């Protein structure tokens, strides 16, 4: 009842009841909880990775994956906290049976969340990092906050070299802006919008998609813990998405910028009514094409403040950025430190797999552990007319394909359902009609469908094309709930096929489940 | 269970088939046309594989070389006018040599080459092609042919012996689990 | 008298003629055939120059690009089957960029590029082509076209405005001295 | 009459008479003459760049171009030397009016040869080197010499990296073997054969040709002072030549080796009778293709002793060579030092131009200063039959050509007259017959004409093709004397066109002559 330890620190009466923990603290004390838990400040005030919770607040669920930096919790004078066990976490845990990578990512104890004490936890291969922060970061955030409180909805543009802290900083900034409650009698929470323009390792969307998200609650979880927010009191909702079909925006810069314009446009419309700050995080390019892109982005958006997380970056990139910034005649440009294993590739892959296992519908988002193979696929028709077919055709990005090959190439990959809003989209393509072959929409140029008239409606994994009968059909499985799928008349719905990085995890998944619980699997060569 | 290697081709038969198409001589007017046709189909197939993701470097190299050779011996208003052919060849060689050297690296170009067993001639040809005055058609032609035979010894020969009804939820009473891809 | 520069072309008219053939649009069914034919002849001519010895790098680059473009848009059993075209394009770009960067050197690739005025896109395309997975046909096509226009601005536009009687000793009474080459 | 000075040294009675110098020396003394002179030891013994002259000897002409290292002359006890002025040197001097490069290459005084005294000579931009030699070099040479005197005709293979001393060493070795006269009562001089397999900077042939030379007199002059020895008491004669048509043997290794075989074969035949040592100098490659070539050459020739002029060469080349050497089961392999402006390109060019100005007849070879343009060309017919035409056709090496282009491409370059010995040469080519167009012999493969049945008969410079009449003809000018040209029936004579490095000097030559003595010159763009 006085637990003291290097990483964490002192405490007081620790009352275990029904599976939850009621812990009292009479003095400033820091904890480092690990796992899945819920916080509900009973009395006093606590800070969690940028947010501040007081007695008048709802339960906040926190996911602390052993991968990233465990959020630190700091409690202030005369406080009583109640730590609840998260329910939906159980489903996520079971995902370890479908991929060993998801196994070592939480506490290997009994309960759902385990406290730590310098080393009494953190099983083998600990590598247990911790979320820290230079005083500079905090000071700058404070400045931005106070300035905001006396002006309209600011726009903060965050950029910098790879592995610099752009994401983490964004996280802190967002939470602070939302939760601040400086002194205007809590005004409970100011909504906040996040514009994600990073196809590489996205936040609030599966890899390969750009999007605009609206947050009502603090963001206290990694990307692979909510990669598919509900489409359409609604803690996090997605306003619009666009498919780039590549893990590198260096395949069609024009398209990338066009997407940025459309999304920002929507933000403008929404902002016009209620004041809502926008936080945008850019990719991680600082030379060549990328640098040019950044310059253009700054010009288009006209960000109020540009934050470069380097402080020792190459003179070339810094100079270029400063010039672009100067051009819009008035934009503050500041620099911050950086503070510099799970490689980006694996992390990205995890995001994708998590997305596909998202259940079609508390607190967050439930998960379904049943392997993809077992699930029943969606049977789409490929023989009729553009009113009794379902899919209007298949378009290819950045690369064509001979007719015959298409069947084999498409099969097994990830594609995107794109909904046509205005017919002024396919204006310039030989759209197949009544019509056995796949209704391929020839696209000589190669440019992707315009972003002004088309919107992404989630990704699709194809599990088998069988066009050898008198009923051509496609078996595809997606996370999109049936409600949305049925409401589309089939006449406005095309499938986009690009890169996406072949979902290799899918094939193996079945085998893992079968073996763990304890035969010509295409594309998998078993070594024996 | 790290014994899972992923390949772009569905199974093994497909890979062997492609091998056969590329090298009719070892695997074994109208006949010539047939052979040429098959080679073209093989090249296209490999291209698809490349896009799919994950592909042995040797396969890509072989595809490039064969494509160039086919372009060279094409009569009928379309023989590239001589300069294009020389360019295709140069590109193929550059990619091939760069790949081999880059792979088996921890030295100098020639040292690594000797270690692998790659005749220095190829390294020199590559260097020359990149920096100065693309080589003459004759040299490229002969070199390409030799390259193919070498690749055969180094890789291919070891792959085996030589002999609103638009969306309807699938009936939850007729479905049977089966690997992703099979129908 | 170090004011003597040697050129592979006999005089100036020939160079201008080649320029005209390469860029009909600026210099200005049957007409299309004519234009294509002339372009081919120009490419061949440049090839000869290259062999002769001494030739502005820009001319060689232009020739390569045009040759590739011609190969790409050739119908009639001989359109290289798609992979060859992509190779020709890659080779042309590699040579072009390597030349420009090497010339204006004393830095980094991108730094030199920026200094010269070469859009970074080209440098990136070159790098990508050499090391990994030759780019897609569409990108190469558009890039090549842009490259040609740029080259026009950088070089071509400045070359002028735009409007046993087997062996008999020659009679030492009828011969008149005259430069080597004229007859 | 006692002239003393740092570089040179003491002397005695210096009698000037009729234009020559009779100088007496009572003690060992070294001189460094510059220019063109003749030596005739009256009494005593003198050494000159490797040779030794005694009273019983004929006048020896020495050319000391200011470019290379001036040969040093060392006189022994009680000697009287008579220095004569060279005659033919006058013609060579006048060549300065056709190329400023030939201007600064001798003494800018009055007479033909000027002595030196540390700095009293050597006009502006002196850079006056001097021929030296590590004692090791001399010791090794001595060893080889004594060994030779007790065995048959040795074969010495000299190789090493660029700018190492292969050529200079060869020079010394040849002179010593020839002149030695150890103690067998002078046996006046042993003939010596030199096999030149270096197309780059050749010795005893114009650039681009391989050849076998026979020397009766000591070799005391640079390459561009006898690039075209007489074909067929005959101080230096050429036994056989072959055209490679490139300044780099890296265009057809097979051909290069084939040539080596043929030439060596002839050497074998000649050697069989009279004992005559052979000195072969190889190119300057030490990595990749070149290294392989060297290995093969060692195998084919089976040299008695291999001399590598590096002593610190890369372990790769040294190891490779040692292995190859070991393979022939018994070959001594030794290493020597190296002792490390006129670039190879310019030197080579000079050689070529000198060749073309050679007079058709150490003492040596006369030169004709008249510019090439003025000379009357050889009119060869291109319309008749293979018995009344002259040239049997035109063959291209390593590169083809469209018919039309050929006329322009050939014109103005340097090609080679190849004489067909046996009709088993053009066996595999579509030889044109009776037949306006140039009789081009299509050669799809590209390989050069076999060396077994074809021999080079000097190079040819074309000065104008005019096939627009009713008498197609070619105006070409060469150094080959008329006697040889007429004796060929025209049915066995083909022109080979390869690289050769376009003779740019030719075009300008006319202009220089005209201006110095004091209009649409093709290929020359005058800057004004
Ligand atoms: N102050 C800090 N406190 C805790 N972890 C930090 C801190 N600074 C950096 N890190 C670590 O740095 C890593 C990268 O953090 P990010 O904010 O994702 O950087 P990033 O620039 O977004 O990386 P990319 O380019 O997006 S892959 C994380 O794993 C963090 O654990
Ligand atoms: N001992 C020496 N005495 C005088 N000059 C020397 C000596 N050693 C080297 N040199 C100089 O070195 C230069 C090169 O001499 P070479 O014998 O031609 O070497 P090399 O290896 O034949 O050069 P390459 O490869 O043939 S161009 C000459 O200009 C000589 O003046
Ligand atoms: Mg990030
Ligand atoms: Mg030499």
């Amino acid at each position: 009842m006085h637990h003291s330890s290097f990483q964490p620190n002192n405490s007081n009466f620790q009352r275990k009841a029904g599976g939850r923990l009621v812990l009292s603290t009479p003095d400033v004390e820091r904890f480092v909880i690990l796992g899945n838990y819920g916080v509900k400040v009973h009395q006093g005030e606590v800070t969690i990775a940028g947010a501040t919770l007081t007695p008048i607040d709802d339960v906040q669920w926190v996911h602390a994956p052993h991968c990233h930096a465990l959020p630190v919790l700091r409690t202030a004078n005369d406080t009583v906290i109640e730590l609840l066990p998260c329910p939906t976490a159980q489903g996520l845990r079971e995902l370890a049976r479908l991929n060993p990578l998801f196994g070592r990512l939480w506490n290997e104890t009994s309960d759902t969340f385990q406290i730590i004490y310098t080393s009494a936890d953190a099983p083998k291969r600990t590598s247990l990092r911790e979320l820290a922060s230079h005083p500079a970061w905090n000071k700058k955030i404070s400045e931005l906050l106070t300035s905001t409180r006396r002006k309209p909805s600011p726009i903060l543009f965050i950029c910098g070299p790879k592995s610099s802290g752009k994401s983490t900083f964004g996280r802190l900034l967002t939470n602070r802006l939302m939760t601040d409650r400086a002194g205007h009698k809590s005004r409970s929470w100011k909504p906040v919008m996040v514009l994600d323009l990073d196809p590489g390792q996205p936040e609030f969307s599966p890899p390969g998609v750009v999007s605009l998200t609206k947050l009502r609650r603090p963001n206290l979880a990694p990307p692979f813990c909510h990669p598919g927010l509900s489409f359409g009191n609604e803690g996090m909702t997605t306003v619009r998405m666009h498919a780039i079909a590549s893990v590198t925006p260096a395949l069609d810069p024009a398209h990338f910028i066009a997407c940025a314009r459309d999304l920002f446009a929507y933000y403008r419309r929404s902002a016009s009514q209620e004041n809502i700050p926008l936080v945008v995080n850019t990719p991680g390019w600082i030379q060549g094409t990328g640098l040019d892109l950044l310059a253009e982005l700054i010009a288009v958006l006209r960000p109020t403040e540009v934050l470069y997380m380097s402080e020792d970056g190459p003179e070339e990139t810094v100079s270029a950025l400063r010039e672009a910034c100067a051009s819009s005649s008035t934009i503050p440009f500041t620099m911050l430190p950086s503070q510099p294993s799970w490689t980006p590739a694996t992390l990205r892959s995890m995001a994708m797999q998590s997305y596909f296992h998202l259940s079609p519908f508390g607190p967050g988002c439930e998960w379904n552990p049943t392997p993809l193979t077992h699930l029943c696929p969606w049977r789409v028709r490929l023989a009729g007319r553009p009113d009794e077919r379902g899919v209007l055709g298949i378009v290819c990005y950045d690369h064509q394909y001979a007719p015959e090959l298409v069947s084999d190439a498409i099969n097994g990959m990830v594609m995107g359902l794109v909904r046509i809003e205005k017919k002024e989209a396919l204006r310039g393509l030989a759209v197949p009609g009544d019509t056995p072959l796949l209704p391929l929409i020839p696209n000589p140029t190669g440019s992707p469908l315009s972003p002004q008239y088309t919107s992404l409606v989630g990704l699709v994994l194809i599990r088998g094309v069988s066009l050898t009968a008198s009923n051509p059909e496609l078996h595809l499985l997606t996370p999109v709930p049936p409600s949305v799928l049925h409401s589309f008349r089939g006449d406005e719905l095309v499938l986009v096929a690009g890169k996406f990085d072949a979902p290799t995890w899918a094939y193996v998944e079945g085998l893992y489940w079968k073996s763990n619980s304890k035969d010509e699997v295409p594309w998998v060569e078993m070594l024996h | 269970m790290v014994q899972y290697i992923f390949t772009p081709w569905r199974n093994r038969a497909e890979l062997l088939a492609v091998r056969a198409q590329f090298y009719p001589e070892h695997t074994s007017f109208q006949d010539d046309e047939h052979i040429r046709s098959e080679k073209q189909k093989a090249v296209a197939r490999v291209s698809m594989w490349m896009q799919r993701g994950g592909c042995p470097h040797m396969v890509e190299s072989t595809a490039l070389l064969v494509a160039a050779i086919l372009s060279d011996e094409a009569q009928g208003s379309g023989a590239a006018g001589g300069y294009a052919v020389r360019a295709a060849y140069s590109a193929a060689f550059s990619r091939f040599v760069t790949g081999l050297l880059d792979s088996h690296q921890d030295q100098s170009m020639y040292d690594v080459a000797k270690a692998v067993g790659l005749p220095a001639a190829f390294v020199e040809l590559r260097h020359q092609a990149t920096h100065e005055q693309l080589p003459s058609l004759t040299r490229l032609r002969s070199a390409a042919r030799r390259a193919l035979e070498w690749i055969w010894w180094y890789y291919w020969k070891g792959l085996g012996p030589v002999d609103q009804s638009g969306w309807v939820l699938y009936d939850e009473k007729e479905w049977v689990p089966k690997p992703i891809g099979i129908v």
